[PDB]
């Protein structure tokens, strides 16, 4: 029996595929299987064993893409969707990844959001306005030596306006605009 | 989509009929027409999805021309990004544009104030302005535009005695 | 008053929807057209019409202002509405408040663009200017003005001279206090308040229990299942049968597609309303009767809300 | 700009430049760049020996002729300094089926559905190093061979191999009808994007695309305790047995067939099954499976078989036409 691990499995002739991990659900000594709201098996009990073990499913999700523009230049981003970097990682060096292409660049910087997993940006700590958005919050960009980056987005600067109990301010001079 | 054979032996019409029996070719031209009923309700019933919001979109538009064109609107926002003054419509391909003239301040400048004035122990209150000073001399002005003058007796209401204002000053109102 | 203003975002996937992990049903779906391509426009269509309707909403400054260490507003509490700096997120008691009350095969959903700290900093900064500038951060650079002169103002707009916010301003300040106060024991105690937010919850949770469960219905074939019809019979009676929940599966794709356009132009037209009653009460005063509350109108707060305000 | 699926030499693929015996892998793709005129042609087929037809595809003076025969020299070769001949790789010729008449010449060779499609190019480069750039290639000619081949020769008396995978590729075609430039769909993300949006021009901004899945690899199986067993010990070591005319018919359960015991203990001279196979017993246990006791002499257990006859046969145990089980000795 393998656990943690995404594998085949044939309990009493019931087959599948996921990932087993142990559970805390308690049956009743006459069940067997497990069943969700709808349909599918989400525990199982080992015949031999007989230990509660949750089916998981595999990892899945979208595989969008981040350019700067063909006229500008020919790098890219690939951001996994709703998946943790330490997989997807593990899944590269050691395949069984749908996407043939596989391996981007790697080369290190590889960062971590609650979007996803992000490759080919480096995360910075500055801050500034949204350019192409991403997730919850991180915006990418294209700057100079030359590669894409990825930040937080900053809703513009800090007024504080000098409120005063007897402090006022009048206009002396005022500007006629045009917009459409 | 005409192209797609929808389970069936081909999407071309005459073939099936001069190539087999025609028992077996009506069941597949039944199945190209519901596959292309199918078809044509899901488009109709896009269109119909998208002229509702075109609708929405134009009268909308309607609205704005009579409300900004043929008069001047005091809802904020609405005619403009400022204080609306003017609007001038252009025509488009299967659309409108809208010329918005608003006004924008300018170049500001502090000073003090004071809700109310005590001359002869009578609270004197503004009738249409703001009272300033420049830190020696006490003035009223108007409330975007910044344009002093001298406080007098048809400048201001007189209402109550001075017990009550909270930032009230003592200088003093001429009358002529 | 209560509005929505967005709702959740999502996107399926054809072939682990319909052919789950199976080779011999993708080619048979490629007989059927574009179907998939298309669905997938609308529903990213309705994704980015998710963020657009927020940021309408929301975004109507250009800086972010803050106000000044509190002090006194002349008599004005407003602690209830203004941010805490005692505990994490950074909210307001009422915002607190009305948190704590609102609580798979192919199918995702994605997070929203702005997180809920991002609308809290612009609710705070549309705050600060309404309290410290006025009515005129919204067309141009804000003036400081003190509050009591600007209620003055506020007066001056419904017919009511000066002389009686002066000479009644420790009434005044006392009962917008205890209406303030109690605001929040109002909406603690009646349950059903936060009806119409909830709503919109429960149908797309409907709608997605839904669709999950009728991949189990077996739409007048062998079984509902594709492994056992595959390796029980010959080719031509599995094509028939997978051509059945190809056309079942494909019907129900439609009618939920269908039925997120509709609420989705819903939540729209809701969101439009919403972002000009914002844009009307909030940075100006308005004339209009019975838009801006109950009787004459005088000023208007917004507080942020799940998937609403 | 029009996305089609075939079988195409991927981009950035693996060529391997140099009379070995290249397989035939769904087609093939060729680039020969000599002047001396050393590769007179290709050879094809499976065996070679009269059963499939030698395509003799041999350019010997001006243009190609595609002449479907078989032409044993003598068999001896050696270097020559006219004939140009005596080639003598293969041993048996046969009749003439279909005759045809008519640097870096590049060729690509197809067969499918009994057609063999020949696509030619020759462009007069001057040079030696591998040029870059596109060059297209037409539909020279089609043959209706209707035949299978699986591996090829070249003709001797420089070139490089290649080989084609499915894959979907995006043309474009020029406001004549040539093509100018292809892209494909499998090399880099851009060029995944480029195909969604069926444009060569991609501006700024994030695209939706595939989706991604982590593939099974183990395959554990896990079937309950196993606990019973099938009681042969009391048959097939027992203390006594019972005389041919008052058998016994002992009734057996629990019974897989699964005897792998009894190979190990008693070294079976006799084991005849003329039912379903021995090695697929194990695959359906049985119920009702009944035994019998027999003590019989040498020359008698051959007649212990269907179809049989003789005395113990007819007057003591008859098997029937339709017995499916197995005899022991
Ligand atoms: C604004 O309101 C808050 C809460 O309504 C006041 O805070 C309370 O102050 C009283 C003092 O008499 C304490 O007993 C309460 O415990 C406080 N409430 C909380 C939640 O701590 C606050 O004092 C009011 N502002 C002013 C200026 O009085
Ligand atoms: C068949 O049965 C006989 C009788 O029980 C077994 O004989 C014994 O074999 C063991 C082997 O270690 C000896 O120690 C005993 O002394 C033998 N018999 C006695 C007198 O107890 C025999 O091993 C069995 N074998 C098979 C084929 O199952
Ligand atoms: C990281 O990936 C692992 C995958 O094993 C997952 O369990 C975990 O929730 C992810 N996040 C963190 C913070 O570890
Ligand atoms: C005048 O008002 C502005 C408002 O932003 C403030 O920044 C400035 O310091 C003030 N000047 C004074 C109080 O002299
Ligand atoms: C209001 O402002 C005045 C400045 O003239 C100051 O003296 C007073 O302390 C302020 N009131 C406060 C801080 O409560
Ligand atoms: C006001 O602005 C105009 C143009 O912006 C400038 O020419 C003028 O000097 C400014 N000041 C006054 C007092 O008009
Ligand atoms: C204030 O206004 C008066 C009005 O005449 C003027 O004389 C004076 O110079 C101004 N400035 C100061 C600092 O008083
Ligand atoms: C204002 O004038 C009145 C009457 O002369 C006087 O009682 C009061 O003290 C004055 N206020 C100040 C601040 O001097
Ligand atoms: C087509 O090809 C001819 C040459 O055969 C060339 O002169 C002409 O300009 C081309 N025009 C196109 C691209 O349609
Ligand atoms: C059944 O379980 C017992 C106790 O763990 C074990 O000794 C035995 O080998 C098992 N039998 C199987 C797995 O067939
Ligand atoms: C056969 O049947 C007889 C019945 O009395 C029994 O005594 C004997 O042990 C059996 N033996 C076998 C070989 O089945």
């Amino acid at each position: 029996l393998v656990k943690n691990k995404c594998v085949n499995f044939n309990f009493n002739g019931l087959t599948g595929t996921g990932v087993l991990t142990k559970s805390n659900k308690k049956f009743l000594p006459f069940q067997q299987f497990g069943r969700d709201i709808v349909d599918t098996t989400d525990a199982v009990r080992d015949p031999q064993t007989l230990e509660i073990l949750d089916i998981t499913p595999c990892s899945f999700g979208g595989v969008s893409v981040i350019t700067p523009g063909t006229n500008t230049s020919n790098q890219v981003a690939v951001l996994y969707q709703g998946v943790n970097c330490t997989e997807v990682s593990v899944a590269i060096h050691a395949d069984q990844l749908t996407p043939t292409w596989r391996v981007y660049s790697t080369g290190s910087n590889v960062f971590q959001t609650r979007a996803g997993c992000l490759i080919g940006a480096e995360y910075v700590n500055n801050s500034y306005e949204c350019d192409i958005p991403i997730g919850a919050g991180v915006c990418a960009s294209y700057q100079t030596s030359q590669s894409i980056i990825a930040y937080t987005m900053s809703l513009g600067a800090e007024n504080s306006v000098a409120y005063s109990n007897n402090s006022i301010a009048i206009p002396t001079n005022f500007t006629i605009s045009v917009t459409t | 989509q005409l192209s797609s054979k929808f389970g069936a032996i081909s999407s071309v019409l005459n073939d099936i009929l001069s190539r087999l029996d025609p028992p077996e070719a009506e069941v597949q031209i039944d199945r190209l027409i519901t596959g292309r009923l199918q078809s044509l309700q899901t488009y109709v019933t896009q269109q119909l999805i998208r002229a509702a919001e075109i609708r929405a979109s134009a009268n909308l538009a309607a609205t704005k021309m009579s409300e900004c064109v043929l008069g001047q609107s005091k809802r904020v926002d609405f005619c403009g990004k400022g204080y609306h003054l003017m609007s001038f419509p252009q025509s488009a391909p299967h659309g409108v544009v809208f010329l918005h003239v608003t006004y924008v301040p300018a170049q500001e400048k502090n000073f003090t104030t004071a809700p109310a004035i005590c001359h002869d122990g009578k609270a004197h209150f503004p009738r249409e302005g703001v009272f300033v000073s420049n830190g020696t001399h006490w003035f009223v002005t108007q409330r975007n535009f910044y344009e002093p003058q001298i406080i007098t007796t048809d400048n201001t209401f007189v209402s109550g005695n001075c017990d009550v204002v909270i930032g009230i000053v003592n200088n003093t109102v001429y009358d002529p | 008053e209560i509005l929505p203003v967005s709702m959740t975002k999502t996107s399926v996937d054809c072939t682990m929807y319909i052919c789950g992990d199976s080779t011999e049903c993708s080619n048979l779906l490629l007989q059927y057209g574009s179907f998939c391509t298309q669905l997938k426009r609308a529903l990213t269509g309705i994704a980015v019409e998710q963020d657009k309707n927020t940021q309408e909403v929301f975004a109507q400054v250009k800086q972010i202002y803050k106000t000044p260490p509190i002090k006194y507003f002349g008599g004005f509490n407003f602690s209830q509405i203004l941010p805490d700096p005692s505990k994490p997120s950074k909210r307001s008691p009422i915002e607190d408040l009305l948190f704590n009350k609102v609580t798979f095969n192919g199918l995702t959903v994605l997070p929203p663009l702005l997180t809920d700290e991002m609308i809290a900093q612009y609710t705070s900064a549309l705050l600060a200017g309404t309290i410290t500038s006025g009515w005129t951060f919204g067309a141009g650079p804000a003036l400081q003005i003190p509050f009591p002169m600007q209620m003055a103002y506020r007066f001056n707009g419904i017919g009511v001279t000066q002389n009686v916010l002066y000479e009644n301003q420790k009434l005044i300040a006392n009962q917008f206090n205890s209406a303030i106060g109690k605001i929040q024991d109002s909406l603690f105690s009646t349950p059903s308040a936060l009806g119409k937010l909830q709503d919109v919850v429960n149908h797309n949770a409907q709608a997605l229990n839904t669709l999950v469960k009728q991949l189990s219905s077996k739409f007048g074939a062998i079984s509902s299942v594709l492994n056992d019809i595959l390796s029980r019979l010959d080719p031509p009676e599995a094509e028939v049968q997978i051509d059945r929940l190809i056309t079942g599966r494909l019907q129900s794709l439609q009618t939920y597609v269908t039925q997120q356009l509709i609420r989705a132009a819903e939540i729209r037209a809701s969101a439009n309303l919403a972002a000009t009653k914002m844009s009307e009460c909030v940075l100006g005063q308005s004339k209009r009767v019975d838009f801006c509350g109950k009787g004459y109108h005088l000023m208007s707060f917004p507080q942020s809300a799940p998937h609403g305000v | 700009l029009h996305l089609t699926q075939d079988l195409f030499l991927p981009f950035f693929s693996n060529v391997t430049w140099f009379n070995p015996v290249l397989p035939f892998n769904d087609g093939v793709y060729f680039a020969s760049t000599e002047k001396s005129n050393i590769i007179r042609g290709w050879i094809f087929g499976t065996t070679l020996d009269s059963k499939t037809q030698s395509l003799l595809i041999v350019n010997n003076a001006t243009n190609v002729f595609i002449k479907v025969c078989e032409f044993q020299f003598c068999n001896d070769p050696f270097l020559d300094v006219w004939m140009e001949s005596e080639s003598g790789v293969y041993s048996s010729a046969n009749n003439c089926t279909f005759e045809y008449v008519s640097n870096l010449r590049e060729f690509v060779f197809k067969n499918i559905d009994g057609y063999f499609k020949i696509y030619s190019k020759h462009t007069p480069i001057i040079g030696r190093d591998f040029p870059q750039g596109f060059s297209a290639l037409e539909p020279l000619v089609d043959l209706p061979i209707g035949i299978n081949i699986t591996r090829f020769q070249t003709l001797l008396a420089d070139y490089y191999v290649g080989y084609l995978q499915p894959r979907t590729f995006l043309l474009k075609y020029n406001e004549n009808g040539t093509i100018t430039d292809a892209v494909d769909c499998a090399l880099d993300p851009l060029s995944e994007t480029k195909c969604t949006l069926k444009s060569f021009t991609v501006e700024k901004g994030i695209y939706q695309t595939s989706n991604f899945r982590v593939q099974p690899t183990e395959s554990i199986v896990r079937f309950p305790n196993v606990t019973n067993l099938c009681p042969f010990h009391e048959v097939f070591n027992a203390t006594r047995f019972a005389s041919v005319y008052a058998w016994n018919r002992t009734r057996i359960s629990n019974c897989v067939a699964d005897y792998s015991v009894l190979y190990n203990f008693a070294p079976f001279f006799a084991f005849k099954c003329y039912g379903v196979s021995p090695t697929k017993l194990n695959d359906l246990c049985f119920t009702n499976v009944y035994a019998d006791s027999f003590v019989i002499k040498g020359n008698e257990v051959s007649q212990i078989a269907p179809g049989q006859t003789g005395n113990i046969a007819d007057y003591n145990y008859k098997l029937p036409d339709d017995f499916t089980g197995c005899v022991i000795a």
